[PDB]
């Protein structure tokens, strides 16, 4: 849902290479 | 570097750019707010999936990089460089927590421009 700035993006270093 | 179009820092109403943070401030206090966008005239790197990114206040600005790459999902051939405040991070020895409070403005939002060029200046 992008009907508001409820929560930005999550910068997880676990999903990185 | 004769700029033409306004910047997310200028364009977007500061107050509005400050409030947006408030949320992250009342939502993600243990997170460093940043605004990653394509360099004014960037045709190489694709348009980031998102503009707002919640960086962990327990890592180094470097991470954000390895994080961005994931977003841009580029190949090992593609070249990507996140410019902090318009300046690359050739030297990443500071935590995203500091780099933020060491760059970000009263607004409380970081502004970095990514592109396939770290030496375009």
């Amino acid at each position: 849902m992008s009907g508001g700035d409820d929560d930005w993006t999550h910068l997880s270093s676990k999903e990185v290479d | 570097s004769m700029p033409s179009e306004k910047t997310f820092k200028q364009r977007r109403s500061f107050e509005q750019r400050v409030e947006d943070v408030r949320l992250i401030r009342e939502q993600h206090p243990t997170k460093i707010p940043v605004i990653i966008e394509r360099y004014k005239g960037e045709k190489q790197l694709p348009v980031l999936d998102k503009t707002k990114f919640l960086v962990p206040d327990h890592v180094n600005m470097s991470e954000l990089i390895k994080i961005i790459r994931r977003r841009l999902q580029l190949n090992a051939n593609q070249a990507f460089f996140l410019l902090v405040n318009g300046h690359s991070m050739v030297s990443v020895s500071t935590p995203i927590s500091e780099v933020y409070e060491s760059e970000r403005d009263e607004d409380g939002f970081l502004y970095m421009v990514y592109a396939s060029q770290e030496t375009f200046g």
